[PDB]
C-alpha cells in the first residue's frame, strides 16, 4: 500500500510528462516491495521511453516471472522488441498476451500495428476491429485502423469516420492527451488548421518532455561568423542520406554550397545502407557526421554546438527516424524545417519553415507555427537533371506521330540515330522518329517478346523492363544508363489509340470526392484510360468497385506495378497527362513527372501538401494547369484529352521549361536558398528575433 | 524495395 501510492504517483507523473520523476518513484516502490509486478512493468515502460531497452526488457522479464499471466507486461514487451528490430520476438510476445488474454484490447491493437508495418493490411484491419469490438472507445486503433482503410482507399462509412476522426481529437486536445492523428496523416482529414497545428505542437511536446531528464542549460550561441571565417556553418539534419525521395531531391545541394561564405555540415540520423545516395552527401558535403552511432540526444546535441553551427535545417519533422529531441535542446541560434516534411511542426523550437507564396500565402500563416521563409520561387527541387539526363532528350519510332508511344533514351542515343537511314527530325527543340523498318522492327520484337537487350549497329538496346537485369544501380537512379532504354504503351498494356491520364502516387492520395472528378473526366473522353499503380495491390478492387458505381467500365483504369525509381520516371513518358491529387499533391512524384514532359492538372487546396504541385508548375511557368475548382480541373483534363493541338502545345512547354526553368536547376536554387540563409542570419545577428520574410 | 515518406 506504501509501494502502491507511490507506483499510482509515478502513473500520474508520466502522464504529465515528468518521466524522471516516474522513473525514481517506480524504483522507489521496488525498495519497498521488490516482488511488485505492475512497478517492474511501468518501470520498464518508461525506461523504455527513455531509450533503455535491455534495461526495459528486463524489468518486463522479472514483472512476466512474478505474474505468469501478467498479459500487459507481455504486450508492452512486445513493443520493445519491436524498436529493437526483433519483429520475430515483438509477435511471439504479441501471440503470447492475446492467448493469456483473448480479449485484451491493446495487445490486439499492438499485434495490428506490426501487421500495417510489415506490409499485412487485410490483417491489420481485422486485429484493429477486434480491438474496437473489444474496447469501443480506444482512439489509438480507431485512428490508427482509419489509415489502414485510407491506405487501401475503403471508404466505407468515409463521411461519418472523418466527422468521427475530427471528433476524437477535437476530445483529445481539450483533455491535454497525445493525440491519436499522426501529424503526418493530419493532412489528409478535414480538421481545422488550428488541429492540424495542435497536433503538431503536442507531438513536439514529446521531444521536449525527453530531453528535460538531460539538464542541459541553455546553449550559448555565435552572434558573429569570427570563429567561422566569415563563413555560415549550415547544419542538415536526416535520417534520410540514403535511398530515399528526400536524397532524391537535394542530394546535389550540399556540394553545391559556395564555400567562400558557407560550411556545410550533414547529420545523418541513419547509418550508411551502402547506397550512391549517401557516398555522395559523404563525399561532396564539407563535413559528415553520423549521428546514428550516438544515440543519447544530449552528447549528439553537444557535437552540433561544438561544430558551431549557426542555421540547423530540420529534414525530417514527424517522419521515420526523427529526432526532433536534437532540435528541443537548441543547440543553434536559428533552426529551419526544409523540404522533407510538408507540414508544420507547431514546436516553438522551430523558428522557420522555409516555403513559397505559391505554396504558403502569407493569408494561411496560421497553419504554421514557424515565421515563413520564402524561397523566391518553389522551396521544391529535384535532382532529376543529375539523376536522369538520358531523359533530357528522346526519339521515337513511327509505328503507324505520336511523342508517347514507342520511346527510346539514351547518353548515346545521337549516335545510334545517326547510324540510321532514314531519320525524321520534327521540330516541336527536336524529337527524331525513326520509320518503321528492319531495325525498327527488330526493337518492336525485342518488346512484344520480353526480351532482356538486342544489339543493332554495335549499340546496347535495352528492354525499360529488365534494368535490374541490366544494371540495378542504373534501376535505382544511383548511376546513369549506360544503354539505351526502350519504353512504350504495349509493356504496361496501355492503349495505342487512345489518351492516357496517369497518376503515380500511393493509392491513400486519393479520397471519394478526387474519384469522382476523374470518373467525370474519363465518361468526357472516350476510350481513354487513368493509369494507376498498385501501391497498395489491394487498393486496386477498392479503386475499380467505386469507379463502377460511378459508371465507368472497367477497362477505363489501368494498373500497373510500382517500378524501379529509374523506370518509374521515364515511363511518365508515356502518358498525356498527370491528374494530380487534390486532397495530397504528389511532391516527389509531381517532380518525376514533369520530368519526363507530361503536364500535370492541380487544384491547390489550403493545406501545404495540397498546394506543392500548383507551386511547381508556377515555377515551371504553366499557370493554365492550375485549376481553382473542381470544374476548371475537370475542364482542364478534358481540354487536354480532346483538343490534341493544345495538348501538344503545352507538351511542348513543360518538355522545354524543365530545362529553362528553375524548376530543376540545383545551382541557382542552392544560390537562393544561401541569400535566403544570409538574410536569416543578418537579421538576427543584429539582436532581432525569427520574424516572417518576403 | 520503394523507399518512401513515412509516418
Ligand atoms: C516525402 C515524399 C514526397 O514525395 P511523395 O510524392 O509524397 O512520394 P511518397 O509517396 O512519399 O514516395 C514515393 C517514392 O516512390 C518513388 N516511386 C514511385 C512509383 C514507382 O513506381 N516507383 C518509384 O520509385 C517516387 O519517385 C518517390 O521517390
Ligand atoms: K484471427
Amino acid at each position: 500500500t506504501h509501494a502502491d501510492s507511490l507506483n499510482n504517483l509515478a502513473n500520474i507523473k508520466r502522464e504529465q510528462g515528468n518521466i524522471e520523476e516516474a522513473v525514481r518513484l517506480y524504483r522507489k516502490a521496488l525498495e519497498v516491495f521488490p516482488e511488485f509486478a505492475a512497478a517492474h512493468s511501468n518501470l520498464a515502460s518508461v525506461l523504455q521511453q527513455q531509450g533503455k531497452l535491455q534495461e526495459a526488457l528486463m524489468h518486463y522479464k522479472e514483472a512476466i516471472r512474478i505474474s505468469p499471466t501478467f498479459a500487459d507486461a507481455y504486450s508492452n514487451m512486445g513493443n520493445t522488441l519491436k524498436e529493437m528490430q526483433d519483429v520475430q520476438g515483438a509477435l511471439q510476445c504479441y501471440t503470447r498476451a492475446i492467448q493469456i488474454n483473448p480479449a485484451f484490447a491493446d495487445a490486439h491493437s499492438n499485434l495490428a500495428s506490426i501487421h500495417k508495418d510489415s506490409g499485412n493490411i487485410p490483417e491489420a484491419i481485422a486485429s484493429y476491429r477486434t480491438a474496437l469490438k473489444l474496447k469501443p472507445d480506444f482512439p489509438d486503433a480507431y485512428c490508427n485502423l482509419a489509415h489502414c482503410l485510407q491506405i487501401v482507399c475503403d471508404w466505407t462509412d468515409y463521411d461519418e469516420r472523418m466527422k468521427k476522426l475530427v471528433s476524437i481529437v477535437a476530445d483529445q486536445l481539450e483533455k491535454n492527451r497525445l493525440p491519436s492523428v499522426h501529424p503526418h496523416h493530419s493532412m489528409l482529414y478535414p480538421l481545422s488548421h488550428g488541429f492540424r497545428k495542435a497536433i503538431a505542437e503536442r507531438h513536439g511536446n514529446l521531444c521536449l518532455d525527453k530531453i528535460n531528464v538531460l539538464h542541459k542549460p541553455p546553449y550559448e550561441h555565435p552572434k558573429d561568423l569570427k570563429l567561422s571565417d566569415g563563413r555560415l556553418r549550415v547544419g542538415y539534419v536526416s535520417s534520410d542520406f540514403g535511398n530515399h525521395p528526400t536524397s532524391h531531391l537535394m542530394q546535389s545541394i550540399p556540394g553545391m554550397h559556395n564555400p567562400d561564405k558557407f560550411e556545410v555540415f550533414c547529420y545523418a540520423l541513419s547509418p550508411d545502407d551502402g547506397t550512391n545516395f549517401r557516398v555522395k552527401v559523404m563525399a561532396e558535403a564539407n563535413h559528415f557526421i553520423d549521428l546514428s552511432q550516438i544515440p543519447c540526444n544530449g552528447k549528439a546535441a553537444d557535437r552540433i554546438h561544438q561544430d558551431g553551427i549557426h542555421i540547423l535545417v530540420n529534414m525530417n519533422g514527424y517522419t521515420k527516424g526523427a529526432r526532433n529531441e536534437l532540435f528541443a535542446l537548441r543547440p543553434a541560434p536559428i533552426q529551419a524545417m526544409w523540404l522533407g516534411y510538408p507540414g508544420t511542426s507547431g514546436a516553438l523550437f522551430m523558428d522557420y519553415i522555409i516555403t513559397d507564396q505559391e505554396t504558403s500565402p502569407a493569408e494561411v500563416a496560421e497553419q504554421y507555427s514557424e515565421k515563413l521563409a520564402y524561397m523566391p520561387h518553389t522551396f521544391f527541387i529535384g535532382d532529376h537533371a543529375n539523376m536522369f539526363p538520358h531523359l533530357k532528350k528522346k526519339a521515337v519510332i513511327d509505328f503507324k506521330i505520336y511523342d508517347n508511344r514507342i520511346v527510346l533514351n539514351g547518353i548515346d542515343l545521337k549516335a545510334f540515330l545517326d547510324s540510321l537511314p532514314d531519320v525524321k527530325i520534327v521540330k516541336m527543340l527536336n524529337m527524331p522518329v525513326i520509320p518503321m523498318n528492319t531495325i525498327a522492327e527488330a526493337v518492336i520484337e525485342m518488346i512484344n517478346r520480353g526480351q532482356i537487350q538486342i544489339t543493332i549497329n554495335g549499340f546496347s538496346i535495352s528492354n525499360g523492363l529488365a534494368t535490374t537485369q541490366i544494371n540495378n544501380k542504373a534501376a535505382t537512379g544511383e548511376e546513369v544508363p549506360r544503354t539505351i532504354i526502350v519504353t512504350t504503351r504495349s509493356q504496361y498494356g496501355l492503349p495505342e489509340d487512345a489518351i492516357v491520364y496517369c497518376n503515380f502516387n500511393q493509392l491513400y492520395k486519393i479520397d471519394p470526392s478526387t474519384l469522382q472528378m476523374w470518373a467525370n473526366i474519363l465518361k468526357r473522353v472516350p476510350n481513354s484510360v487513368l493509369w494507376l499503380l498498385r501501391f497498395p495491390a489491394v487498393g486496386e478492387p477498392n479503386i475499380q468497385q467505386y469507379a463502377q458505381n460511378m459508371g465507368l467500365p472497367q477497362n477505363r483504369i489501368i494498373f500497373s506495378p510500382v517500378a524501379p525509381k529509374e523506370e518509374h520516371v521515364r515511363r511518365g513518358q508515356l502518358a498525356d497527362v498527370c491528374l494530380d491529387t487534390p486532397l495530397c499533391n504528389g511532391h516527389t512524384t509531381g517532380m518525376d513527372v514533369l520530368w519526363a514532359g507530361t503536364p500535370m492538372v492541380t487544384m491547390p487546396g489550403e493545406t501545404l501538401a495540397s498546394r506543392v504541385a500548383a507551386s511547381q508548375l508556377t515555377c515551371l511557368g504553366c499557370l493554365e494547369l492550375i485549376a481553382k475548382n473542381r470544374q476548371e480541373y475537370e475542364d482542364i483534363a478534358v481540354k487536354l484529352g480532346t483538343d490534341l493541338e493544345y495538348l501538344k502545345k503545352v507538351r511542348g512547354k513543360v518538355w522545354k521549361q524543365r530545362i529553362s526553368s528553375p524548376l530543376f536547376n540545383t545551382k541557382q536554387y542552392t544560390m537562393e536558398l544561401e541569400r535566403l540563409y544570409l538574410q536569416m542570419w543578418e537579421h538576427y545577428a543584429a539582436g532581432n528575433k525569427p520574424d516572417h520574410m518576403i | 524495395v520503394t523507399p518512401v515518406c513515412t509516418a
